[PDB]
């Protein structure tokens, strides 16, 4: 009995994307889809047991038996749909198989892009000197740090709700003495444009 | 709605004395589910009778065999007594 | 192959007498029981030597589970059918599961409920709806009948999952379920003519007395097919003779594709 | 409420018991206890399928159940291993023997079992204030919050603004970093952003403050090392808005 799905997806704000699950199992009493944000428990979408699609507000769930496929289908994507995606199929006695889960990822469309690296005030109470790199596109991609007294996050979205604005960004810090904001993305392929304010 | 049992009382083979057979009572139809069923020899109670478990048919109703092994002869008179909800006092269905 | 079928039943019964179980369900492929369960045992437990040599371990110890929640449905929706009926006493509640797969190939699929014995709730599985008999069922149809995806799941069940149990079960038990033994058939004088079979398998047989070559199923006694203890059956089927004329009787029997005709003299 | 679970987040030594609590408040008859593990769907551990039973699933080896009535089913670590650090959901549903019935899930408890308490450290938190270069270019103002050196990864970061937390404006990693990624027990680090309007920022009355909730050691772990035993706490630092 095995159960398959794709380990991540990416697609962009507003597009649709279609998450396949697959499975082979010792009879079939109908195919679960869940959501599960990170850290949070996960959440029932849909069932399907007889072939055919099922919708469901912005979601709509297939489902073939004969090809023991089925794909969740989300529209309109918004950034609250980026979670994991869980596929589960209940077998001839009843017991529930599940998939591994799909992480779906989803891009802003940054209308205004302005990316720029700022050092941050330091703090008297720490030793870091902490770099931001904020407000690039989406296609933008940070790659984690080469030295290993230099830690650098994964890009971030933050919504500014009341100016409906939503910026991507990302940190980067170290106590090295070398270290400075002009080199902190170093190893990562940035926007010829970017911000770098002097010093 | 109550249905009374329908009691059919017969040997396994066709039955010829001296040679050793099973005597059967099948009862059948009957609902509710609860019932008493004997075995007699010459209107005493035969101990050594199995039974099959209660079987379900189709229109709700129950039906069950009850058997023991025996050799009929010319004195020897057997029957199958029942006794259900539906029936004021026990049936008693003569072998013949 | 002929035509087999795979049901399963339930008995429920709300105030039963001491030591008889409130709750029962018996599965059966023909008119072999293959299965049974109980409140006293609390096991699910085979009933043919062909189903325990089969299904390992696994397989009783999980529907043993799956069992003992189907009794506390029971027992929850039996509560709720008397309650609503305003009935004292003790009440039946009993559920038919099951399929059949024709000897053409073809398929039905069916699941019904009863109360004390009567039809209380059939499920059609083309309409995807419930069949009320009275006010108690019509309100038990509606609640049903809102929730889409359980009707679904039933259909799929009765026409795929319960067919794919059917064609397991019946090679299970091919030396005990595909076998033929034919009857044998003799008639006598009782004034009525009796004609009488037994040594037979499967059951389904059919004994008719034609006159002069003529079939009347009025005039005709039908006895039943009833189990011979030993895994085969008898039948006998009688009728009265006509002392004003002079007729040929005889006794047809037809059995897994062979017919026999018994001309008495 | 649902189904309720506790505690949220537990650090275990090897060989120490640990009860996993669930109640559901649905009137459902069928209960499950899940663990969830990263490349791996849920595999099921214990299950009751009604009041008044249970049954192993598929890894039921080092874990105990007690189904203690319709709406409590408790999972018990009798002797926890390494193994067995997990993230491990409690479930129920109506019945058991349906077919598209759901499951409803409780919160999670994330357990994580080691060999030495030497290894767990609470997080060091501090505030950096926003860069002037931002807020001359873009008219708005990042504060950043870093919460490093902590294990194992039983955090709770969150943000304070003139005395009430906000989340709007506020994005945290969703997964911390590895200090030393090759290290398998390597502390952890969590980064987090919150935004405002310059105007926002430039209003000296405004008050800032980032804190985590760190779930660490009680009073009945042993403590041998020099420094100072890394209990539940909360860590928290500040920053107020500059004219
Ligand atoms: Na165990």
């Amino acid at each position: 009995q095995n159960i398959d799905q794709p380990t991540e997806m990416t697609a962009t704000e507003g597009a649709i994307v279609q998450i396949n699950c697959t499975y082979q199992t010792s009879g079939f009493n109908g195919l679960f889809w869940y959501q599960q944000h990170a850290g949070e428990a996960p959440t029932f979408l849909s069932y399907n047991v007889l072939d055919g699609l099922e919708e469901k507000g912005r979601f709509s769930s297939f489902l073939s038996r004969s090809k023991g496929y089925s794909y969740l289908l989300l529209k309109e994507l918004q950034m609250k749909d980026s979670a994991s995606y869980l596929c589960a199929v209940k077998d001839s006695n009843y017991q529930l198989i599940w998939g591994a889960g799909t992480k779906l990822i989803i891009k802003p469309d940054i209308q205004n892009p302005d990316p720029a690296v700022y050092q941050l005030r330091d703090s008297k109470s720490s030793d870091k000197s902490v770099c931001l790199f904020t407000d690039f596109d989406s296609q933008t991609n940070v790659s984690q740090s080469k030295d290993s007294d230099v830690y650098i996050t994964d890009k971030c979205v933050l919504d500014m709700r009341s100016m409906d604005f939503k910026s991507n960004s990302a940190v980067a810090w170290s106590n090295k003495s070398d270290f400075a904001c002009a080199n902190a993305f170093n190893n990562s392929i940035i926007p010829e444009d970017t911000f770098f304010p002097s010093p | 709605i109550q249905r009374t049992p329908k009691i059919q009382v017969y040997s396994r083979h066709p039955a010829e004395n001296g040679k050793s057979n099973f005597l059967n009572c099948y009862v059948s139809g009957f609902h509710p589910s609860d019932i008493e069923v004997d075995l007699l020899k010459n209107g005493e109670r035969i101990e050594k009778v199995e039974h099959s478990d209660l079987s379900f048919s189709k229109d709700w109703s129950f039906y069950l065999l009850y058997y023991t092994e025996f050799t009929p002869t010319e004195k020897d008179e057997y029957a199958c007594r029942v006794n259900h909800v539906t029936l004021s006092q026990p049936k008693i269905v003569k072998w013949d | 192959m002929r035509t087999h079928s795979l049901r399963y039943f339930r008995l429920g019964v709300s105030d039963p007498i001491h030591g008889v179980p409130e709750f029962i369900s018996v599965g059966y492929v023909d008119s072999h029981p293959i299965t049974t369960y109980d409140s006293v045992t609390r096991q699910k437990e085979p009933r043919a030597p062909w189903m325990a040599e089969n299904l390992a371990p696994d397989h009783w110890e999980r529907y043993t589970q799956l069992l003992r929640g189907w009794q506390q449905m029971f027992k929850v929706e039996l509560k709720r059918l008397q309650r609503h009926y305003n009935h004292s006493g003790s009440h039946t509640y009993q559920r038919m599961i099951g399929c059949e797969l024709l000897e053409d190939g073809s398929t039905t699929g069916f699941l019904q409920y009863a109360y004390d014995g009567q039809d209380f709730l059939i499920f059609n599985k083309d309409t995807l709806s419930w069949l009320a008999v009275d006010n108690v069922a019509h309100t038990i149809k509606q609640a049903w009948e809102a929730n889409q995806h359980e009707l679904l799941y039933q259909k799929n069940w009765l026409e795929e999952e319960c067919i794919a149990w059917l064609k397991r079960f019946l090679e299970y038990g091919k030396d005990t379920l595909q076998r033929t033994e034919p009857p044998l058939v003799r008639v006598n004088r009782k004034t009525a003519l009796f004609c009488k079979a037994h040594g037979f398998y499967p059951p389904e047989i059919y004994m008719t007395w034609m006159k002069n070559g003529e079939e009347i199923v009025q005039e005709i006694d039908y006895g039943d097919i009833l189990p011979s203890g030993d895994g085969t059956y008898q039948a006998w089927a009688s009728i009265e003779l006509d002392p004003q004329s002079s007729n040929l009787y005889s006794c047809h029997v037809e059995h897994s594709g062979v017919h026999m005709v018994l001309q008495v003299p | 409420a649902g189904v309720t679970q506790t505690p949220k987040f537990q650090v275990l030594k090897t060989g120490q018991s640990m009860t996993l609590q669930c109640a559901q408040d649905m009137n459902h008859n069928s209960m499950y206890w899940y663990r969830q593990d990263p490349g791996m769907g849920l595999r099921l551990i214990y299950y009751s399928a009604s009041e008044g039973t249970t049954d192993k699933g598929e890894v039921p080896n080092g874990y105990n159940v007690s189904r203690l009535n319709k709406r409590e089913f408790s999972l018990r670590l009798e002797s926890a291993a390494p193994s067995q650090t997990s993230v491990y959901f409690c479930a129920s549903s109506v019945w058991t023997g349906e077919g598209s019935g759901e499951l409803f899930f409780g919160e999670g408890s994330r357990l994580t079992v080691l060999e030495d308490l030497k290894n767990v450290f609470p997080p060091e938190v501090a505030v950096f204030e926003p860069s002037e270069a931002e807020i001359s270019h873009t008219q708005k103002a990042t504060l950043v919050c870093l919460a490093t050196g902590f294990y194992p990864d039983h955090v709770e970061l969150s943000w304070w603004v003139n005395g009430k937390e906000v989340h709007s404006g506020v994005c945290t990693d969703p997964q911390p970093l590895k200090e030393q990624p090759a290290l398998n027990d390597s502390r952890y680090a969590l980064s987090s952003r919150l935004r405002v309007s310059a105007t926002f920022w430039q209003n000296p009355r405004n008050h800032f403050r980032c804190q985590v909730q760190f779930y660490g050691l009680s009073e009945n772990d042993e403590w041998t090392q020099d420094r100072a035993k890394p209990v539940t706490q909360i860590v928290s630092a500040e920053a107020w808005g500059r004219a």
